[PDB]
This record gives structure tokens, sequence and C-alpha cells, in this order.
RNA sequence: GCGGGGUGGAGCAGCCUGGUAGCUCGUCGGGCUCAUAACCCGAAGGUCGUCGGUUCAAAUCCGGCCCCCGCAACCA
RNA sequence: CUGAAACUCAAAGGAAUUGACGGGGGCCCGCACAAGCGGUGGAGCAUGUGGUUUAAUUCGAAGCAACGCGAAGAACCUUACCAGGCCUUGACAUGCUAGGGAACCCGGGUGAAAGCCUGGGGUGCCCCGCGAGGGGAGCCCUAGCACAGGUGCUGCAUGGCCGUCGUCAGCUCGUGCCGUGAGGUGUUGGGUUAAGUCCCGCAACGAGCGCAACCCCCGCCGUUAGUUGCCAGCGGUUCGGCCGGGCACUCUAACGGGACUGCCCGCGAAAGCGGGAGGAAGGAGGGGACGACGUCUGGUCAGCAUGGCCCUUACGGCCUGGGCGACACACGUGCUACAAUGCCCACUACAAAGCGAUGCCACCCGGCAACGGGGAGCUAAUCGCAAAAAGGUGGGCCCAGUUCGGAUUGGGGUCUGCAACCCGACCCCAUGAAGCCGGAAUCGCUAGUAAUCGCGGAUCAGCCAUGCCGCGGUGAAUAC
């Protein structure tokens, strides 16, 4: 079960309970940030390269 | 208490309300 | 594995992001993704001109793509000509205003991100790695630069037992922030497997 | 519990099943895969063989036992003890 | 033929003086150790070889049978 | 004393080199011990694990550095496991052959759904087009060929990313010198520092990766700016900065200043060390970001990438149900407690960081309540979440397995969702268990810390969150 999943995520429901986010990126079922659409994996790698806007290190 | 949802300081545990705790 | 991202760490000091635009919750994603899959249609096929940035702008419902490279010819075209048909291709896509550049690249040698690419190709070649590596970091000192390193990783000349070696000469401080660091990397595939590539350009400090 | 402002619930293709059976009089057998059924007076005195995941499992409905689900007369884990 | 004996898994107490089964090791669960041993903390398991009898009550007293140790079996 | 052989091994050795180790030495350091303060180990429960069980209880993680870990959201979905029902260029990409018509939307039979069978309805272009009619190709359908697809195996073939020793003071290079050579030298030596930190010395002289600095948060002050934020003054004031009016103050958020052993006494060859002052701040100001060469043939083929090996009416795929939530037991991390420095009720204070247009929801009403029906504001320094809570005042309880503790269950309801049987949370009536401070053993913390108190956020329909990432309130003891 991989690519029939990514695939069978963004097509809509037989309810609407079953929705679940899939990372746009890389296709990971968990840890998908709403914001960014993206796994906290792709996030950070996305981010360092510094292709995600606005976004930076916190550093407090 | 903490744990006693029948209390004050125990739905303020749960962080939900009631006869017990009134909002 | 420990060491920091060394672009990533620079962010809001010595280097700027390439995606420079706003968007409130509800569009981030969408506009994103978008820099996602445009990204990837140009360096496949810009990958051949030799791609260094891809850098994106966005105001409301239209783009500039400013793309920098070392040959600008085999992006503009006979006369104007592929540059056009990328246009095409892009709006396709984007199902609004394309606007594509392209920009000079004064020296691939001092471009971090094609240093490493071109080491990932002589070593696709069958091309003794080890004395490549010096190669990558003697152009790079030639053409002025302060500081050069220079990474492979994996089964070097098809060994059973992977092995990481590289080379370096100058300054390269990872440590220090005000110090420029070009840092690029390029990925080798092979009959055997594949290798990674990265390679650190210290420009100089500001 | 099920919202008692709204419904009480059977899936709709089997208690079909059950009324038309009541018009020619009961009772086949009623292979179900509907444990989130609820047992419903029209059901009592049939036969019905609940999916427990692995089996049709037979469970003749009594007077008695109505307001539950279907599910709880099907059990899902075999259990016999340790050692 | 005479004397002694059989009690948790091993080896010994308790029997004489009836009511109450104990000791060391071992087993099991926990701890220290990277780990094992040792060591430390808790814990299980004998219905007392049997069948009979005395008693209010029998591992204990008395009888039967069974198995074990020791000694005897001489003039011939 | 003289003194073999058979057999047997692919070495037995000498000195020196670099390491590692020592129940060797020396000098140092780390909440390492000690000094303290609060726990864990017992109990009830939440969660992860080992076992066992199971049709299946998917998989990885394994001593420090696996065990509230991947999992920042398992009822279906997720989901990789099992049972049953099904699909064959296929749920998906890029190509060609030919048939329909392209396309798209609406329903029907059957069945758990999937699927299998079915009944509808009109194609642009550019074209001979007043005419039967014809295709190109935006696209769907259909019989094939390519090829798809695999969370199937291998982290002992790999990239990437991470843990780790370790924020430890270290690891090397160029040239010269030394040695047959491995290598040494420098990097050792005196002193000093948080540090290979700086000084002094020297067959060494420099260079590099590390330390430190540069970057963020906080503590003082300033410039700039004054609404939605603030109100010192005056005037109105329905008694609310509500209106006039102002940016002074609090603040908001950008740019600067300031700290450097710079001054003084002193000890010092020096680098520095003790003390003194000025100053909001003192000797790295508090915290953060940041992790050298390498080690662990460390971790992850299950996030992704990838060689190779393996499957092809199936190790691929679609669905309905179940399992991942089992339970003779063992362990890890936790929550709530055993009470009076406490429990309970009423009234009453003072935070911060965040979050919010089928979202937060003021306020009004129905309800014991969860919630339900109304309904205003707010793309938010405006409106909302919102009460912060420990605290303060008053009153009750009176040492009891209790007005401690809130597990277990019975009964009744609200909500989310297609659906809460397995298997959600919440509210209410009743039930009121263990537990009287924890065996051997064992953990954390050096100051705004520990302890205690509440608040938010990510994931997210709801939620098994007592977990995690943050935020403020109160606020210690002790280091010979
Ligand atoms: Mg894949
Ligand atoms: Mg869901
Ligand atoms: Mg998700
Ligand atoms: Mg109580
Ligand atoms: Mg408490
Ligand atoms: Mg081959
Ligand atoms: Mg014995
Ligand atoms: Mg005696
Ligand atoms: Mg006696
Ligand atoms: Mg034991
Ligand atoms: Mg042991
Ligand atoms: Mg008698
Ligand atoms: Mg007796
Ligand atoms: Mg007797
Ligand atoms: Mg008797
Ligand atoms: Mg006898
Ligand atoms: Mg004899
Ligand atoms: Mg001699
Ligand atoms: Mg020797
Ligand atoms: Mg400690
Ligand atoms: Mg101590
Ligand atoms: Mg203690
Ligand atoms: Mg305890
Ligand atoms: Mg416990
Ligand atoms: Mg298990
Ligand atoms: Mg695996
Ligand atoms: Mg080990
Ligand atoms: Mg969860
Ligand atoms: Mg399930
Ligand atoms: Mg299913
Ligand atoms: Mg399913
Ligand atoms: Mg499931
Ligand atoms: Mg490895
Ligand atoms: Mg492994
Ligand atoms: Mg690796
Ligand atoms: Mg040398
Ligand atoms: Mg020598
Ligand atoms: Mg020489
Ligand atoms: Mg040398
Ligand atoms: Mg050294
Ligand atoms: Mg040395
Ligand atoms: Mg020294
Ligand atoms: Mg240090
Ligand atoms: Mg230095
Ligand atoms: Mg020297
Ligand atoms: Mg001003
Ligand atoms: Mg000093
Ligand atoms: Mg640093
Ligand atoms: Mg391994
Ligand atoms: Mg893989
Ligand atoms: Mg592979
Ligand atoms: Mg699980
Ligand atoms: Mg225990
Ligand atoms: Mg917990
Ligand atoms: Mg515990
Ligand atoms: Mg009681
Ligand atoms: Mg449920
Ligand atoms: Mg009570
Ligand atoms: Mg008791
Ligand atoms: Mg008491
Ligand atoms: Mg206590
Ligand atoms: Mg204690
Ligand atoms: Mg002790
Ligand atoms: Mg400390
Ligand atoms: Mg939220
Ligand atoms: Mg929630
Ligand atoms: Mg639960
Ligand atoms: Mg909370
Ligand atoms: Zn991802």
């Amino acid at each position: 079960a991989r690519k029939a999943l990514i695939e069978k995520a963004k097509r809509t429901p037989k309810f609407k309970v079953r929705a679940y986010t899939r990372c746009v990126r890389c296709g990971r079922a968990r840890s998908v940030y709403r914001f960014f659409g993206l796994c906290r994996i792709c996030l950070r790698e996305l981010a360092h390269k510094g292709q995600l806007p606005g976004v930076r290190k916190a550093s407090w | 208490g903490k744990g006693d949802r029948r209390t004050r300081r125990g739905k303020i545990w749960r962080g939900t309300y009631g006869k017990y705790r009134p909002r | 594995g420990n060491k920091i991202h060394p672009i990533g760490f620079r962010l809001g000091i010595t280097r700027d992001w390439e995606s420079r635009w706003y968007a409130g919750k509800k569009q981030y994603r969408h506009l994103l993704l978008e820099d996602q899959r445009i990204r990837g249609l140009l360096e496949k096929e810009l990958y051949s001109a030799g791609l260094a940035r891809v850098d994106i702008e966005r105001a409301a419902d239209n783009v500039a793509v400013t793309v920098h490279v070392a040959k600008p010819g085999v992006v503009i075209g006979r006369g104007g000509e592929r540059i056009r048909v990328l246009r095409e291709e892009l709006a396709k896509l984007t199902g609004k205003n394309v606007a594509l550049n392209v920009q000079e690249v004064q020296n691939p040698n001092l471009s971090a991100p094609l240093v490493a690419q071109r080491v990932a190709e002589q070593i696709e070649r069958r091309f003794a790695v080890r004395r490549a590596i010096k190669q990558a970091v003697q152009r790079v000192m030639e053409s002025g630069a302060k500081g050069a390193k220079v990474i492979v990783s994996g089964r070097i000349g098809g060994a059973e037992q992977a092995r990481t070696e590289w080379a370096a000469q100058g300054r390269v401080p990872l440590h220090t922030l005000r110090a420029n660091i070009d840092y690029g990397f390029a990925l080798a595939r092979t009959t055997y497997g594949v290798l990674g590539v990265k390679a650190y350009i210290f420009l100089g400090e500001v | 519990p099920r919202s008692l402002k709204k419904g009480v619930f059977v899936d709709d293709h089997l208690l079909e099943k059950v009324l038309e059976l009541n018009a020619k009089g009961e009772k086949r057998l009623i292979k179900t895969w509907s444990r989130r059924s609820t047992i419903v007076p029209e059901m009592v005195g049939h036969t019905i063989a609940v999916y427990n995941g692995k089996q049709h499992v037979p469970v003749y409905i009594t007077e008695n036992m109505v307001g539950h689900k279907l599910g709880e007369f099907a059990p899902t884990r075999t259990y016999r003890g340790h050692g």
C-alpha cells in the first residue's frame, strides 16, 4: 500500500469523515501540517533550502 | 480532588463545566 | 551525523529565500505547491543549461520567475525561441501571468550548486572520484574564492564497503554567521547505486 | 450513546429484509455485516448471522435483548485463558 | 532373625512428650551489572510410604503391607 | 650430566611506534559524589514494551544513546495485519493499435460495499458544410501491446537526515628539523582561562577544522512613530478613557547606545587573579541558536531517494467487517492520591504566549448539566477564546478509610460523526475500590532553578492529552 494511497487520498470519498491529509511532497500520512500541506520531514527540508516564504529558524 | 469530576477543582482539571463548575 | 544545513542556518543574514511573496493561512499552501510543481519542470528541462538559482516572486495572480544559469543561450533558444516555448508550458500549469526571465552566471566555478552538479556528472562517467574532487576545489580557488570544501559519499569506484571521501582548501568557517557560504548538493546516479555530492563555497564575509 | 434527538440506527438494507420476511412470514438465514445496527423490535425471533470479522454468527433474538447493538452478540476475539 | 528408618525438588529437623510442620541449598518473581555469577529483597511448594485402629483430634501412639540402611545367621 | 625421533603448528620471537586499558601515578573538570529539596520503586489509573493469547493482535525501535520512541490525534478512513466479496494496461505515469462517441451531469437493477448488469441526454475547431456525410484532435468509454504497481527482502551494498560520546578541548595540515622505519616534532614544557583561552619558553615557523565572536530572546536608556494601544493635566462624564484633548506614561516594533578588566588599590615577567568605583547591568550579564576529525559495520529500504534480489488473475488493487485497544503475568515513562502547610462552598483579585470567516463565538433565552435555539462583534493591539489558577476574605468539615481518595460498576442524557457493539469524549443520579507515605533498589534540580499553580498551541470531525512544544503566577534548601 503506497502509490494507490496517495492517489486514494485526493479523490473525494464515500463519506466526508474519511478525509485524511497526505504530505503533498512525499506522501507521508503522519504529521501533516495544514498550513504548508507538508509533513514535518519535508517541512524541514524545504525550509532549510529557503524555499519556504518567510520561514526561518526560531532562537529565543 | 483533581481527579474528582464532581468538584470545582475537578472540572478545572478536565477543562469542562457543569453543575459542579458553572460558567 | 551532526552538522547543520549551512544555507537554512544563514537565512535572514547572508542568504535570502528563493520564494519571496506573502500569503494568508488559507492560500499559502496552494502557491507554495505551484513553486514546487514549477521548480521541478524547470529543473527537468533546464538541467542541461546549468541551472543555478530558481527565484520566484508574486503579487496577485501573477509571477516573475528569475532563473540563474551558466548557458543563457540554451535557455533562451533560437532568437527568443526556447524561452518562449517554456512560457506557454509554464502558464499551462500556472494558469496565470508567467513572466520567465533568464539571468547571467558570472562564473560557474563560484556557483556551489554548479561545482557539485559537475562532479556528480564526472563520476556518472566512471571517473576517478578522489582526483575529481581535488580538481573541483582547484577550479573554485583559482577563480579567487576565499575557501572551498567538497564531499562525496557512497560506493566509490563501486566498492562494497561504502566510503566518504572529501577535500578542502582555504577557509570554511561554518560556525561563523557573518561569513558567506554558498552550498550546493548534487546526487549522482550509477549502475551500482547512488552517490551524494556536497559542495561548500566560501565567497567572503560581511 | 446514539444521540436521542436523532434516530434509532439500523442499516437500511437489513431493515428491509426483516420487513420483507414479516409479510411473507419469517424466517430464513440472514448473513449480515451490520454490527453498527440496533437490534429492533421487528427482529425478534429471527436468526441472524453476524460477521465478527471472521464468521457469520447465528443469533436468535428475544424480547429481552432489544435495545442493544448487533455486534454485542458476535464476539470479535477468541480467548480461552493463559497456561 | 534383631535394631533403625521413609516428611515440599535435594539433604536433614519435628515423632520420644498427640493440637503447633522447621533449617540449608534449590525453584520462581524483583534489584545491582553491558551481561552472567555471587550478593540483596519478596514469594511458591510437603496434605508426612501406604491401608487399618486408638482418640475429641494422629507426621507423632498402636497394627498390617511395602521399600531402604545396619547387624546377625553359630557347633555342622 | 650426555640427549633424540615420530607427530604437530605458520609461526614462536627481539626492539621500538601509535593507541586502548590499569583494583598505576600526577594535575583538572561535569548535579559525578558530597550538602540539600522534591520524587520513582508500593497503590488506583494513563500510556509504551516484553511475554502469552489470537484468524489477525501490521512494522520498526533494544544497555547508557529501545520502552507517552517513529505516532504533533488507530471507531470506518488512517493501515502496511486477518476473514470474507471482488478488479486485470490495472487506483496511478508516459506511448501506440482500433471501436464508440468524445468530454459531463442525472437516476436505475443487484449486492455489506466494492463490483457486475443497466436507462438517460448534446463535441469544439478548421473544414465540401441549404444536403446523406467525413475526419484532425482538447476527452471519456472499450478489446490489446508496451509497461504500471509491491510499506515484499537486504540500514551488512547506499544518498539523505538524525542519535551518540560531547559544548568535551580537542582533531589535523604545509614547510623545516629528527629517526633505517612506523612516527615524533609543532600540539610538550611554566602560568592562566569556560576553552589548543591568552601569555611566557622552545627546531621549530605558520596554516586549517573546532573554542570564542558575528545572529535571536531577555535586563537599562535613547531616537522614530501614536490606532484598534496608553491617559499625566484640564473640561465635559448617562457614571464605562465614555466624549473633547494629548503621546507625556504603560505599550507596540524597528534603528541605535551601553560592558571593554575601560578607571583605582594590589599581586604579577606577561596573560590574568583578589578587591574598589562608576553604572540597569561586571568580569562569558541570564537563556537560545550553533555540535571539530572521527566513534558506535549506531538508527531509519516504513518519510523520501536508490543498487540488487524477489512477486505479476497478484507479495499489486477495490471494498465490507474485524485486528492494531486481547490479558495467568513482568518492566519503562507518567497522572491522581493517601490528606488539616488539607478538603469543600460563596464572594473577591493579579499573568503571558498564542489562537480564531460552514472559525472564535460576546449577550439573551430553554436546560441540574453536557448542550440546545436565538443573535451581535471580529479578514482581528479593535471583536472573541477568557474564568487565569495557586492567592485574598468569610463560612463549613474536626483526625475518622473521613466532607480524605476518585478507581469500579449500575441507571439516565448531550455532542462529533454515515456509523461510537467491539472502541470516543463529556454531563447528571447512584455505587465510593485500592491507598495511612511505599522492600531490595533508584531519578531530577545549583536561582527566578527545584517544588507547586494555571493558560495556550500544533495534530485535530470527535477523541482515549494524565503525552508533547511553549507561556506566565508563587517561589526555596544547599554546595565544608
Ligand atoms: Mg514509494
Ligand atoms: Mg479523520
Ligand atoms: Mg495527517
Ligand atoms: Mg472528594
Ligand atoms: Mg496537589
Ligand atoms: Mg547488471
Ligand atoms: Mg525429602
Ligand atoms: Mg525425638
Ligand atoms: Mg509434641
Ligand atoms: Mg531469581
Ligand atoms: Mg544476575
Ligand atoms: Mg471416635
Ligand atoms: Mg496434626
Ligand atoms: Mg490414621
Ligand atoms: Mg485416623
Ligand atoms: Mg505404620
Ligand atoms: Mg554382615
Ligand atoms: Mg648444564
Ligand atoms: Mg615489547
Ligand atoms: Mg545525576
Ligand atoms: Mg545525593
Ligand atoms: Mg529521598
Ligand atoms: Mg512511589
Ligand atoms: Mg506504579
Ligand atoms: Mg504484542
Ligand atoms: Mg522493515
Ligand atoms: Mg550493545
Ligand atoms: Mg494519539
Ligand atoms: Mg478498525
Ligand atoms: Mg477496512
Ligand atoms: Mg479499509
Ligand atoms: Mg482500521
Ligand atoms: Mg550504517
Ligand atoms: Mg536494522
Ligand atoms: Mg546512513
Ligand atoms: Mg612535517
Ligand atoms: Mg628509534
Ligand atoms: Mg631524513
Ligand atoms: Mg609527520
Ligand atoms: Mg594533542
Ligand atoms: Mg602530537
Ligand atoms: Mg601546560
Ligand atoms: Mg567549553
Ligand atoms: Mg585558537
Ligand atoms: Mg611551541
Ligand atoms: Mg516619544
Ligand atoms: Mg577578574
Ligand atoms: Mg560558537
Ligand atoms: Mg547494523
Ligand atoms: Mg524505500
Ligand atoms: Mg532499494
Ligand atoms: Mg499501537
Ligand atoms: Mg510493578
Ligand atoms: Mg501519563
Ligand atoms: Mg510510575
Ligand atoms: Mg471505604
Ligand atoms: Mg467507540
Ligand atoms: Mg468520600
Ligand atoms: Mg485497607
Ligand atoms: Mg489519618
Ligand atoms: Mg505525598
Ligand atoms: Mg516519598
Ligand atoms: Mg540503600
Ligand atoms: Mg549546572
Ligand atoms: Mg487549536
Ligand atoms: Mg482538541
Ligand atoms: Mg479509554
Ligand atoms: Mg492541557
Ligand atoms: Zn513529506
